[PDB]
């Protein structure tokens, strides 16, 4: 009854992205940049397709060891660049001062790093469909997009170790809208619908009707 | 009987499309439209120039065929309804906004969309058995994110109907049925003039 | 100030819990009215989906109708495959691990007015083998459809928990005046009932 | 009185598994799958026969370190796969990031790890003696497992060191039904009561019944 | 008098099973059913056909026996009874359902389920002594963990009797005593057809 | 936010607390009534269960009698061993290190309709020795158990605390007709009492 | 086996010395 519900479907966290700031080897960079994207695996794209509409918060929680999984402390910024907000280009750069992009000191000795993202679209609700030219263009609605994540450890010049760190998503107070069919075909391009030329059958094939 | 979308009324003349030929090997249609009206008639004129609309709809599709033919048609109103390009990737803007006439569907089983035909029933939708019936009615709310949006740019829903079941009749019957939709709008307004 | 830590303390067991807003003070746009709002799972599965009985495109949905024979057969588990792997209620019951309840099933003839005929539609419960002839499939649960006087038929199967078989059997003959198509169609389709539940969770295979 | 009771006859966390990782030899593998198995020992499996039926909900601590007993800080994975859900092929395997298999991320720096999990039978209650057949399967009922804990630690390639975990397991909420003899003869194989062909007698002789 | 198993009735005609000689070196039998009635009777063929029972049952163990003869026997309903194969492993399909014409215990002190004989008694049981009485009596409820199962595959429970001390006679006296057994079904349920 | 770690903080004692459930949501089966609940190990002891004085198999549950002479002896203390170690309270006494209360037996004659005889059945304090002769033990506390009139007889242990001895004496004879079978049998029962209890805890070194 | 699913009386002798079986309606045949 209640464990089959839109509340109760879209609920656990589970694993959005998977980056690194790799700053040791012939990539000094030392920092980068994750936009904001909830469809980046297909199985998750899948299910929040069975609706046209949605309007949900964000949980975001940032689980990061080095790659040896040793976890030796050593301090870490996470920035928030909301929509709309310019992108650090260094580790250096002055973006990473701005006081209207909120951002978390946590080290990699502590409990990981957790955060909410209230409803960031000037639309009533998120539309993963969306039909027609915004102004290539057709069925991309700039209205979804909630922002970015810059990552960057703290410190003067070239630390020579590699972070990986594991962004972990859960949707909070989650509200749908009209129901749509489950995608019978392949996805192949990341933002549109577009599939193969050749169309795979829904229900597996038998010997005969008999049986 | 008439069916009403998403139990919501669209609360806040008519007009008669072209003909439809369906023949035995014909593999369906779809309308896709604020848009179809937007080149026809008094609407027409107010759809290019006021900057916003909020309208709903009503829509009729009626087919006459004699007792001695037979087939079924499905009738489907589905929103945002996003058309997919095909691999051996773009659609084409004939394709994406087909006018009043209409366009037919490439593939009629995924519904050019990539979701399974098996499973359009979701959408508020008719039959039309020959046998059965002849028409089908249906009553679509205004559905948006927004109050108001643009009728150039954004096409609420579209209107699909695929013949499920082949049309088939003896020799000497007429070879083609005529499929023919009228479209009344319900409750539109208009700002930005 | 007297506080101690037990050995559940520090962990990400990514399951519910609280967390400070990133922009406080930040208004979101406020709702409005938006219809065909759902709320449950359980309603999109009472919706009839056509179902997938024959296996060709289009075709695989229909199971033609020709001039005491099977015409045709299948299997009532949603989960597994074959036809209900096309119904929407056969493709939320692969998200989860195990359904009980009873279901639905709607047979509509697609044929001429003028056609006239007969059919014989049975059910077998789980244990039981299926019927190899009509008249071993007319003693268990059936019912006789008559295709002039009405154009749809309902079969209701009984509480399956988590299975039966429909056999379709020609009784008497498709009789047709002069001049009408002597081949028709008929398609199913399945739905849950109101008393179907869904347990645990699972991630579908199918993606 | 009440210290004889079942519910506090059944009640104290006890060592139900000890498992290892071990990456470091010639087994490179990393991570390890453990069944959940209330019987594996001998005297914890004559006492839950004491009945018949069985309800109750599970509490499980993991008590991990290296083999020299120190616990430098490095990061760990504990999922947990429900029963009938597939299980890891190896380290990197896809099947660590599913979002219905709730996982725990907890260093070996950290007090042990604990969760529940609630009684997962289809059946009203655990039964421990079958009688009949399900479909060697003699007295086999496939609705007690209760699931699978895989443990990996969480890391790019082969960190070279060896990880030894203790499983605690402790019952709640008990309830039990018809009763049942305790058990003379001693246990051979694992699943069934096949038991040896020397008959053991149960009370210790004695030179002659005077005394 | 009736001893009522778990202090429950079995809320929600006889069937007299063929006579066992109780001989001075015999070592005892067990019943193990729903399954004794499977192959005999209007009960044996609903069990067949439906897919789904619940029933409670009512046995009556009587022995006739002169005043010279002596002897006693244990008779005790065990749920959920389960055989065991003595190492020099899985015991055969015979021992597991051994019919309605039962099976004889090869180890009667640990009663092939490894568990001692001497607590037996925590079972519903009886005493049959020769001397005292010559009957008794057993209403056993359904007890499963589910409200219904299967009548082929599951035994609910055992039946099983005991000497615990053996038969004894003086010489012209008649070597074996007949063991008969009464079985009537209560409240029997059945489904799935 | 003012609290401080004292120095209970931060170990596993294994004891009593609580944790977060896995999975939240899961809605678990339901309760039906079964039947033979018991909350309790001390109605598992009060049923009396045949308790193994002779020392063979099945043989080793029986005294026998034949045709003023001691005819059996044991010791009263379920813990240790003997003939208490095949019972149900002797069993569930493992598990616990200290047992105080009273106890109970009770003998069945097996023997035939026709056979008439007596018996001396004599309980002994802990601290003495037990008789050397029918006479000595008739002094202290005994029952006088005749077989013919009646075929079971109860002897109450009084009050002990984690031994007493109980012998049993021929008194006269075994007495039978002509064509009567000149051995026959004894079981002896053994149960607690209602006011036995049990304290501590330990692990049995029985497995 | 066969006799015991119709119609029947079990009498013990030790118990009870008589014993009465009534045959149903018949009309100008059964067995015993």
């Amino acid at each position: 009854v209640n464990e089959a519900s839109v509340e109760h479907f879209y609920s656990r966290a589970g694993l959005v992205g998977v980056v690194e700031v790799k700053d040791s080897g012939t990539s000094l960079d030392g920092y980068t940049v994750w936009p904001i994207d909830v469809m980046g695996f297909v199985q998750q794209r899948r299910k929040l397709e069975l609706s046209t509409y949605m309007r949900f918060d964000a949980e975001f929680t940032f689980v990061s060891n080095l790659s040896n999984s040793t976890t030796p402390g050593m301090l870490l910024q996470y920035m928030y660049v909301p929509p709309g907000a310019p992108k650090p280009d260094g580790r250096k750069s002055y973006q990473w001062q701005t006081a209207t992009n909120p951002s978390v000191f946590a080290k990699l000795s502590d409990p990981p790093p957790q955060v909410s993202v209230p409803f960031m679209s000037p639309a009533t609700a998120y539309q993963w469909f969306y039909d027609g030219y915004p102004t290539l263009q057709y069925g991309q609605c700039p209205n979804n997009m909630m922002g970015h994540f810059a990552i960057r450890t703290v410190s003067e010049s070239t630390t020579g170790k590699n972070v990986h760190v594991r962004v972990y998503m859960r949707i909070k107070h989650v509200r749908a809208w009209v129901p749509r069919p489950l995608r019978s075909q392949a996805y192949m391009v990341k933002n549109y619908p577009t599939y193969s030329q050749t169309i795979t059958n829904t229900a597996t094939d038998r010997a005969s009707i008999t049986t | 009987n008439i069916v009403l979308s998403y139990g919501e009324w669209p609360e806040y003349r008519f007009y008669t499309l072209s003909t439809k030929s369906w023949k035995t090997e014909s593999t369906g249609w779809y309308w896709k439209f604020p848009d179809v009206l937007n080149d026809t008639g008094v609407f027409g004129q107010n759809a290019q120039f006021h900057y916003l609309y909020r309208s709903g709809f009503c829509m009729h599709v009626q087919c006459n065929a004699s007792k001695f033919h037979q087939g079924a048609l499905l009738v489907a109103a589905i929103p945002e309804f996003v058309i997919a390009a095909s691999s051996p990737l773009y659609p084409d803007f004939a394709h994406t906004n087909p006018g009043k006439d209409g366009q037919e569907f490439r593939d009629p089983y995924v519904l050019d969309a990539g979701i399974p035909l098996s499973q359009a029933l979701v959408f508020p939708h008719q039959w039309i058995n020959l046998r059965t019936n002849n028409c089908a009615t249906i009553i679509m709310p205004y559905v948006n994110a927004l109050p108001f949006d643009s009728a150039l740019n954004h096409s609420n829903f579209g209107l699909v109907v695929i013949p499920i079941s082949p049309l088939k009749y003896c020799n000497g019957a007429t070879t083609e049925v005529p499929v023919t939709l009228t479209i009344a709008p319900l409750n539109s307004e208009f700002s930005g003039l | 100030p007297t506080e101690l830590k037990p050995g559940t303390n520090q962990f990400l067991t990514t399951d519910d819990g609280t967390s400070p807003p990133i922009l406080p003070g930040f208004e979101p746009t406020p709702l409005i009215h938006i219809p065909g709002e759902f709320t449950s799972l359980l309603d999109l599965c009472q919706i009839e989906t056509i179902l997938e009985v024959n296996n060709i495109g289009v075709s695989r949905l229909l199971i033609p109708v020709r001039a005491d024979q099977l015409c045709a057969s299948f299997q009532v588990d949603p989960g597994r495959n074959g036809p209900w792997q096309s119904t929407m209620v056969g493709q939320i019951c692969r998200y989860y691990t195990q359904w009980s309840g009873s279901l639905k099933v709607t047979f509509m003839f697609t044929g001429s007015f003028m056609a006239t005929g007969k059919m014989l539609i049975a059910y077998t419960p789980p244990g039981s083998a299926q019927p190899a002839t009509r008249e071993a499939a007319m003693l268990g649960t059936h019912i006789v459809w008559d295709f002039g006087l009405q154009s749809s038929v309902t079969l209701v199967i009984p509480w399956i928990s988590n299975t039966g078989i429909v056999t379709i059997w020609y009784q008497t003959n498709f009789v047709v005046p002069p001049d009408t198509p002597t081949e028709a169609n008929i398609i199913a389709l399945g739905a849950a009932q109101k008393n179907f539940t869904l347990k645990l969770c699972k991630d579908t295979d199918e993606i």
